[PDB]
C-alpha cells in the first residue's frame, strides 16, 4: 500500500495495532503507532486498542511500556482502561506500575476512588510495613 | 487525590559489639598516643 | 505604501451595541478583553475586536464579579448568594414553596422579578438590555399558533405542560391577597411568564467555591448569557474563587481571527428538542440530533466514521479538518448521523459493499418518507421566512426546528450517498 503511493485507510492502521497486540509485538505495535502521528491521525484510539490487546493476551509488562508512554504524552485513556490496568498490575504485584499508573490518571483529570485504592492497598499489605 | 508518599525511618538503638567491629573493619585501638611532641606525627 | 497614500477611507445587520451596555458594567469592575458586544436582529453577541493570537493556556476574554449576578443553590435549602432577598421577606415564601427539581426556573424568576423591584441592584438596570416578550425566543412564550406549526407532538405537549405549571404557579402565588410589594412583582400574569423565560433561557448552573464552601448554583450571569451556543464553541466558563470573578476564557491554544463571534456551549450534548424546550432555538448542526430508525438494516460505521474523517470514541467524535483537506459538506450535522444510523461491527470484519449498496438505497428509500410525512419541504420553510415580514419570533424558530430537523434528514441523505459511492475506492 505504501508503494502504491497512497495514504492507508485508519481502519487498515487500527488492524494493524490490534494484530500486533495479539501477538505481543511492543516494537511493531509501537511503530505502527508512530506511523499514525507522522500520518496525522487519531493515535489515541488505536492506542487503547493496543494497550487492552496486551492486557488481553497477558502481556501486562509490554502493556505497561506502552500505556506509559501514551500517558506521558498527554492522551487521557479510558475509565475502564485506567480500572482495567491498575486492577492487573496489582494482581500481578506491579505496584510500582500501578501507581505510577494512577498518578497520569490523577493528572489526565480522573481522580481514584475507593476502588483505586483498594488495589494499591491489596500489594502494600503485603509490604511487611503497616 | 494520591498524595505524593515519602517514607522515611529514622531508627536509633544500642549497637552490637559485631556492628560496632563493623564499623572499624580492622581499627582496634591500643596505644594510648597521639601525635609526637617533635616528629609531630 | 505611505500611510497618506493608502485611502482605506457588509455585516450591517450587526451593529455595535449601546456603549453604556458596557460601561454599567465597566464601572462594577466587568472587563471585556478583545472583544465587543453586537446587536441585531437576532439579538446581542459577543465578536472579537480583534485577532486572538493563541498562547500556551487559555486567554481571559471577560471577567464578571460575584455581585453583579444572581445566583440561587440548585438543592434544598434555598440560598441566594449576593444575598438579595431580605430575612422575612415574603418573596421567599414563595420561593419556598417551590418543587426541588422541578421549579429551578420559577425561583430564579422570582429572584429575576424581586431584583427589578430592587433600586440598589445591579440587575434594574441591566434588565433593560434583556429581550421583551415578543423579543424572546423562548417557546414558554409562544401560542397556539406557533406550537401547532412546529410540527412536533411530543415537543408541543412537553411546552404546553410548561405553560400551565407556569401559569398556575402565577395564579397561586399572585392572588388578590398577596402584600403590594410582591404584587407589584407581577401585575399580571404574562410578565411572570416572561419572567420564567429569561430564567429558563438564561440560567448557568455551575458548581462554583464561595468561600470554603462549594455547591451547584443556578446562576444569571450578566454578559456572560450574551454569548450564543455551539457545539464547538471557541470559549468556556470558568469560575475563579479567590475574587469571586466568572471569567470567560477562550479555548487554549486556539486561534480567533478578527470579526469572529465567542460562543459556549449551553449543554454538553443534547438534541434540538432539548434546546427549544429550555433555550427555544435550534442548530442544524446539532452532533447529537436522533431519529427513529428500524434496526433490520445497518453499516459498517468504521468505514461511515473514516470516509468523513471522523475520529476517536463516540463519546469525543470530532471531524479533522486538515486530513479532509476542504471537504466542505462534513460539519457537526453528520457526526449526530454516526451515532444516530443503525450501525454494526466486529473486530475487524470488512463490510460487503454490494450489501451495503443495497441497503444504502434501502435506508435511504426510507429517508424519503420522514420528509413526506412533513408537508413543507426543507427549502418552503426558509423561503417563507424570506417571504416572511411580520409574526412572532417564536414562529420563526419553530419554523427553523423543523426545518433543521427536515435538512438533518437531508444531510443524511446526501451523507449516505457520497459515502455509497466512495465505499468504492
Ligand atoms: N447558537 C445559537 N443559535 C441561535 N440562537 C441562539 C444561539 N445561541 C443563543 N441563541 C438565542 O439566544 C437565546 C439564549 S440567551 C443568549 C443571548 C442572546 N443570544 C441575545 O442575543 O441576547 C436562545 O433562546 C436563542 O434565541
Amino acid at each position: 500500500e505504501l508503494g502504491a503511493g497512497q495514504r492507508p485507510l485508519p481502519e487498515t492502521m487500527i488492524a494493524l495495532v490490534r494484530l500486533s497486540g495479539s501477538k505481543g509485538n511492543a516494537q511493531r505495535g509501537l511503530e505502527l503507532l508512530a506511523a499514525m502521528e507522522k500520518l496525522n491521525y487519531d493515535i489515541r484510539q488505536a492506542w487503547l486498542i493496543l494497550v487492552e490487546e496486551l492486557v488481553r493476551t497477558n502481556h501486562l509488562e509490554e502493556a505497561n511500556k506502552v500505556f506509559l508512554k501514551g500517558a506521558r504524552g498527554g492522551m487521557r485513556a479510558t475509565d475502564q482502561l485506567y480500572d482495567l490496568m491498575i486492577e492487573e498490575d496489582c494482581k500481578a504485584g506491579d505496584h510500582s506500575n500501578a501507581l505510577d499508573i494512577s498518578y497520569e490518571m490523577e493528572a489526565a483529570g480522573r481522580f481514584a476512588t475507593t476502588f483505586h485504592f483498594n488495589c494499591l492497598l491489596s500489594v502494600q499489605a503485603t509490604c511487611g510495613i503497616p | 487525590m494520591i498524595d505524593r508518599y515519602k517514607h522515611q525511618q529514622l531508627r536509633i538503638g544500642l549497637v552490637s559489639p559485631q556492628q560496632i567491629s563493623a564499623w572499624a573493619t580492622v581499627g582496634e585501638v591500643t596505644k594510648p598516643y597521639t601525635f609526637h611532641y617533635k616528629t609531630n606525627k | 505604501p505611505f500611510p497618506l497614500f493608502q485611502s482605506p477611507a457588509s455585516s450591517s445587520e450587526l451593529e455595535s451595541a449601546d456603549p453604556d451596555f458596557y460601561k454599567i458594567g465597566y464601572v462594577r469592575r466587568v472587563r471585556a478583553y478583545g472583544v465587543e458586544f453586537k446587536e441585531g436582529p437576532d439579538g446581542f453577541g459577543i465578536y472579537a475586536s480583534k485577532d486572538i493570537e493563541p498562547r500556551r493556556r487559555a486567554r481571559v476574554i471577560m471577567e464578571i464579579p460575584h455581585e453583579l449576578m444572581i445566583t440561587i443553590r440548585q438543592k434544598h435549602p434555598w440560598m441566594f448568594f449576593p444575598d438579595i432577598v431580605p430575612i422575612g421577606h415574603p418573596i421567599f415564601d414563595i420561593i419556598n414553596s417551590t418543587d426541588p427539581e422541578r421549579d429551578w426556573d420559577l425561583r430564579l424568576a422570582c429572584l429575576l422579578l424581586f431584583s427589578f423591584d430592587r433600586e440598589d441592584h445591579f440587575w434594574r438596570l441591566y434588565g433593560d438590555f434583556l429581550p421583551a416578550a415578543d423579543e424572546c425566543s423562548s417557546l414558554l412564550l409562544a401560542t397556539e399558533e406557533d406550537l401547532a406549526e412546529l410540527q412536533d407532538p411530543q415537543l408541543v405537549s412537553t411546552i404546553r405542560q410548561q405553560q400551565k405549571r407556569v401559569l398556575e404557579f402565577w395564579e397561586k402565588n399572585w392572588h388578590s391577597g398577596v402584600p403590594l410589594k410582591i404584587k407589584r412583582l407581577a401585575e399580571d400574569a404574562e410578565r411572570f411568564i416572561w419572567a420564567v423565560s429569561i430564567a429558563q433561557t438564561r440560567c448557568i448552573s455551575m458548581k462554583t467555591r464561595i468561600g470554603a464552601l462549594v455547591q451547584d448554583l443556578n446562576m444569571m450571569i450578566p454578559y456572560a448569557d450574551m454569548l450564543n451556543h455551539s457545539f464547538e464553541p471557541n470559549c468556556f466558563l470558568h469560575w475563579r474563587p479567590k475574587d469571586r470573578i466568572l471569567e470567560v476564557m477562550s479555548n487554549a491554544g486556539q486561534a480567533i481571527k478578527k470579526g469572529e463571534e465567542m460562543t459556549i456551549n449551553y449543554m454538553p450534548g443534547q438534541k434540538n428538542n432539548m434546546l427549544m424546550e429550555r433555550y427555544g432555538f435550534s442548530t442544524p448542526v446539532n452532533p447529537w440530533d436522533a431519529i427513529p430508525f428500524s434496526g433490520d438494516s445497518r453499516i459498517h460505521l468504521n468505514s461511515f466514521l473514516s470516509v468523513f474523517n471522523i475520529f476517536g470514541l463516540p463519546e469525543e467524535y470530532y471531524h479533522d479538518s486538515e486530513l479532509s483537506g476542504d471537504d466542505s459538506f462534513v460539519d457537526g450535522a453528520v457526526i449526530a448521523a454516526a451515532r444516530t444510523l443503525p450501525t454494526w461491527s466486529d473486530i475487524d470484519l470488512p463490510p460487503i459493499p454490494s450489501a451495503e449498496r443495497k441497503a444504502v438505497k434501502e435506508l435511504q428509500d426510507e429517508c424519503r418518507k420522514m420528509l413526506a410525512e412533513y408537508p413543507t419541504t426543507s427549502e418552503q420553510d426558509q423561503k417563507l421566512l424570506d417571504s416572511l415580514s411580520e409574526a412572532r419570533t417564536t414562529f420563526a424558530t419553530a419554523v427553523k426546528y423543523r426545518m433543521h430537523r427536515k435538512m438533518f434528514i437531508g444531510k443524511i441523505i446526501k451523507a449516505l450517498d457520497i459515502y455509497q459511492e466512495r465505499l468504492l475506492f
